């Protein structure tokens, strides 16, 4: 989840 | 988000140039999560003009070399700076430019990546572009969109005269309003809210939120173990008539389901006996009526059931006639508790009232029963969260409008539900969601609060239903919230 | 690559905080890949004033609202440009800095990151670098590295009076030969090499490479289906003496192991039963010799044996005197075939036959045997890959230096073999690679060509083994070479 | 593998 929220 | 991404460049010292590349490299992760390996696939971007189409440069510019083959069509007819400078990287870095897309294009790729309009969007799309989103629409190619899909407003989520309908979308800090309101939330297909370097501080300084699981864990009440029924509150449901007897039964399980102590009903007789019958575990008192419906020969005894409990809720299945509107604005302005009031009882609902209550309220409208409420058309109403803000201050209470999508707001804080399915499109599903928020009120919750998680797992347990959607009954649904209470912990 | 960055910025004109800024935030991802979730650990980003301490940066302001708790220690007396405005950002988004590393700091922390030097360091590490560096590695915390373990000469893998022992290592673009060679391979521990946006066609101009799996499929030959076992090439193997009977079977049966069609051994009578006894599919020619070695006498026979075949190997087992040497360089002066020149060939001979050959020729030594050859210490050639191509042209050979990471090179190409382990640090070991590159020279493949998918295979076999590496012997590396090849394809 | 060769 560093990158993205899904 | 525009203020945000000002802020992080002006006051933080970020390069509007880092925050592009990050934009465009994120869009390429979340391409590859998605297709898996890309190395296999003909990739033709789209690019406008703005901010959006340099996303699209970049993104173009960092498959060269590692895909089939990518081709940009540059459909603008100026660049902003970050997109010049992100055209002239690409064009360095050996990449083909097109400035006129020809419709037998489609058919040499395999991903469209939609890079035409961002947020900058700015009213109907005419001429060319639409001309070329509608061919895109037809293609069958899988398609990937840029910060939003090229057409939504993504202040509203509706298409400007028409929009892209993106497979996959990748926005960037936070997801907009456009990617959860409809039509733009089916337009929008899978999203994925990508971090790009934005301060964690800002980010969390907007006051309107999408609940997630994580929110509503934190939400549920404690079960401490030395408990008794008192413990998880008292509610009170005045509810029901000759007319619609099984409203108060959906309401009064749907408060028991989410852990209430104790749920009584008042329902005009012997309609009253239909709720033990189906679960004798609710407490069903008769109400002598003069014709069926609740009026003001029956308010002192509501207000005695009153006394006792930590919640009323009122409105599923009343009727809509003079007396029952005489009853229900008499019983409001005295009562001196938390009121649940939906239905029935917001198509009487003088809204003087509300203002003159010391005690919260939390109103449950779906949009005709709001459009009745503020003397609007439907299309006024629906999905305006603007207007519910205001009306939620205004009256100091909770709104909770109910659609596909549903707002709850109480003026200063505004959350966006998005689980649940059509299956909830079906008469009794909202009384069910009324019994649960006055469940959640009298177990210590505030009517915000109690309306957040309400929403969520109302719409997580139809989710779970276990056959065809359309199939789902309100009966089913209360079955099913157990088991979601369970899976958010 | 210091070349790679410098051209990207300038001639293609990425801005140098892109390029850093992708450094970054390849670290965090990579950390994630190899951690998990990253909100659970504290990390210590230990920063230098040179661009590897920029890059830390980059990772400690992209962790900052997102992990339990983030350091920096900046071990520096003034700043690069963009480790200025790098510390600059962190500053703004509210990141911790200091100035003094006290040695308790590591308590505090679950993750240190290695920001301190990369591929500027030059020469010893002194002072309080060094005493930090030693501190780190006696944490027992995760260490992950920025671009190569601080301490290590990016350009030989040496230690530079010490070095951190990195658990994780991220390098950009390419891996750096400090990272191939040791000790820097072990200090290097897993390795990343990350995209940060450098054109592909500058990555790929670099003449260096390291052997992959992808790399020797492409070469592996074809089997053509309507072959017979001269198809598959034919091999003379010139090997063996009385004190060396086992040499001839390991490297025969390293040629029919890897496809050849025929491979025949001459050996000195009657160690050449041997051969048979163990391996009935070799044909092990008696050789009369006076005293049990190869001498002049024997010369016109091996001429005769190698009429018929595409390529010879000589040398495993020869024995090492004066007759052997006569008969090694008047061989190969008249030799008009391919050889591979393996162990006491290689002893005896005499470099300036290499300049006079019109056939090609692999010569695989270790280090004592290169050392030599060109009569110099061990030390001065052990992993010397300059000194290795700079033989390979002057002798217009292919030179495989083998250690645990093996050098092949023609003097043009360079690739290093990082295959293997620990089991083939064992005699035998060497002879059936001699036979691998003899016959795969023999299936058609180049000098240069086969010794890469010889070094890769020999290697990936031993790593096959089933139970500890220290019990491999070469009989069970034959036996699994095709294995090797199967998981190859 | 756009981003790690491992
Ligand atoms: C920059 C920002 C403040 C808004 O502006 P923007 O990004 O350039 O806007 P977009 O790319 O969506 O589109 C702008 C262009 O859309 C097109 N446009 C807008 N409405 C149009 C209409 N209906 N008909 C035809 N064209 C129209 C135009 O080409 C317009 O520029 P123009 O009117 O001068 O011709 C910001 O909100 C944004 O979209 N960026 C998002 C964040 C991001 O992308 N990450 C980092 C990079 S800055
Ligand atoms: O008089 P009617 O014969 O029409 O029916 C008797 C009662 O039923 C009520 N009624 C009939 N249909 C109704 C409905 N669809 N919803 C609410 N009330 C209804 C009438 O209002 C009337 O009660 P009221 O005079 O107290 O308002
Ligand atoms: C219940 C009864 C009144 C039907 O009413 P209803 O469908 O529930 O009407 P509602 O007040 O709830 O409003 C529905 C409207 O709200 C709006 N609406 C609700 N949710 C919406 C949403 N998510 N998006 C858009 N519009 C929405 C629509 O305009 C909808 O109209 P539609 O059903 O035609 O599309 C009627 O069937 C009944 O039970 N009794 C009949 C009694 C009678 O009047 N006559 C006989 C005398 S006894
Ligand atoms: O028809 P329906 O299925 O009952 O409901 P729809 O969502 O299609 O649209 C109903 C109205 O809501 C409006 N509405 C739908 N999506 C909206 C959005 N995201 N924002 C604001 N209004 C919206 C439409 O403009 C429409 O208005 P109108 O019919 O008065 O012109
Ligand atoms: C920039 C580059 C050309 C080489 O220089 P650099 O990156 O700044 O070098 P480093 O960060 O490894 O270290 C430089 C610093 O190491 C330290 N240093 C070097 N040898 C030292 C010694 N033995 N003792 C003490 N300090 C020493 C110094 O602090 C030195 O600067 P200084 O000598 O003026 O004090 C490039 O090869 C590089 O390391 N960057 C890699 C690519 C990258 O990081 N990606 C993008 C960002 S540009
Ligand atoms: O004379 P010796 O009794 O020492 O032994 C007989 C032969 O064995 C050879 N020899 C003995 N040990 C040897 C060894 N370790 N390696 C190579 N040759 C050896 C001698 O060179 C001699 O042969 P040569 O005179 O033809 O060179
Ligand atoms: C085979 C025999 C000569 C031993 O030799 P060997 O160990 O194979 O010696 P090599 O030429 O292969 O060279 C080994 C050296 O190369 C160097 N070396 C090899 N690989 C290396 C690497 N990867 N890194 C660093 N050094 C390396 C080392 O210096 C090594 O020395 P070490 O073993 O002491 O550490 C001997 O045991 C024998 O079989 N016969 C005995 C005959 C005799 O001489 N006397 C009796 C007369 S009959
Ligand atoms: O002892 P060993 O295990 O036989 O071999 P080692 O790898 O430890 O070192 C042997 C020699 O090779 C050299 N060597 C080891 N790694 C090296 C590297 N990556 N680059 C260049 N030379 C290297 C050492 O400097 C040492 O030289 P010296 O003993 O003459 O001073
Ligand atoms: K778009
Ligand atoms: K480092």
């Amino acid at each position: 989840a560093w990158l993205f929220e899904a | 988000m525009k203020e945000i991404d000002e802020l992080t460049i002006k006051e933080y010292g970020v390069d509007s140039r880092i925050l592009m590349e990050r934009a465009g490299i994120s869009v390429v992760l979340a391409m590859e999560e998605e297709l898996g390996n890309l190395s296999d696939y003909r990739f033709l971007v789209l690019c406008g003009g703005g901010n959006n189409g340099g996303d699209g440069f970049v993104v173009a510019r960092n498959l060269l070399g590692v895909v089939k083959d990518v081709l940009v069509v540059f459909l603008g007819k100026k660049k902003t700076p970050d997109c010049e400078y992100n055209y002239g990287l690409y064009k360095k870095f050996g990449g083909k430019v097109v400035e006129q897309f020809e419709p037998s294009i489609l058919n040499e790729f395999d991903v469209v990546v939609d890079a035409i309009f961002g947020t900058g969007l700015r009213g109907e799309i005419t001429g060319e572009y639409a001309e070329i989103i509608n061919l895109v629409n037809k293609s069958g190619k899988v398609v990937v969109s840029v910060d939003v899909p090229s057409g939504i407003d993504s202040n509203t989520g509706k298409v400007l005269r028409t929009a892209v309908k993106a497979d996959l979308t990748v926005t960037f800090g936070v997801p907009k309003i456009g990617h959860i309101l409809f039509p733009g939330r089916d337009l929008t297909g899978k999203l994925k809210v990508a971090n790009i370097g934005h301060p964690v501080h800002l980010i969390n300084s907007i006051n309107r939120y999408v609940i997630t699981r994580e929110m509503v864990r934190s939400l549920l009440p404690e079960r401490p173990r030395d408990s008794h029924k008192g413990t998880y509150g008292k509610v009170l449901i005045i509810a029901g008539s000759r007319l619609y007897s099984g409203a108060p039964v959906l309401s009064g399980m749907g408060s028991l389901k989410v852990g209430t102590g104790l749920v009584k009903l008042a329902v005009p007789f012997p309609q009253n006996l239909i709720a033990t019958s189906r679960f004798p575990e609710l407490i069903s008192v008769p109400i002598d009526t003069e014709k069926g419906f609740f009026s003001l020969q029956n308010l002192q005894e509501c207000l005695e059931l009153s006394k006792d409990v930590d919640v009323v809720a009122i409105g599923p299945g009343l009727g809509n006639n003079e007396h029952v509107r005489e009853f229900v604005n008499e019983f409001l302005k005295t009562l001196e508790k938390p009121a649940v009031i939906d239905a029935d009882a917001i198509n009487v609902l003088d809204t003087s009232v509300l203002k003159e209550r010391k005690s919260p309220a939390v109103l449950t409208p779906h949009p005709g029963e709001m459009a009745r409420l503020v003397k609007k058309t439907v299309g006024d109403v629906k999905y305006n969260y603007e207007l519910a803000e205001e009306f939620a201050k205004e009256n100091d209470c909770v709104l909770v409008l109910k659609s596909a999508t549903t707002i709850v707001t109480d003026g200063e804080k505004t959350l966006f539900n998005i689980t649940g399915n059509t299956g909830l499109s079906k008469g009794g599903s909202g009384d069910v969601l009324t019994g649960m928020i006055a469940g959640f009120i009298a177990q210590g919750l505030s009517p915000l609060e109690a309306s957040t998680v309400s929403v969520y797992l109302h719409g997580f347990a139809a989710e779970l239903f276990e056959q065809d959607e359309r199939g789902l009954t309100a009966s089913e649904l209360l079955r099913l919230i157990p088991e979601a209470i369970r899976r958010l912990k």
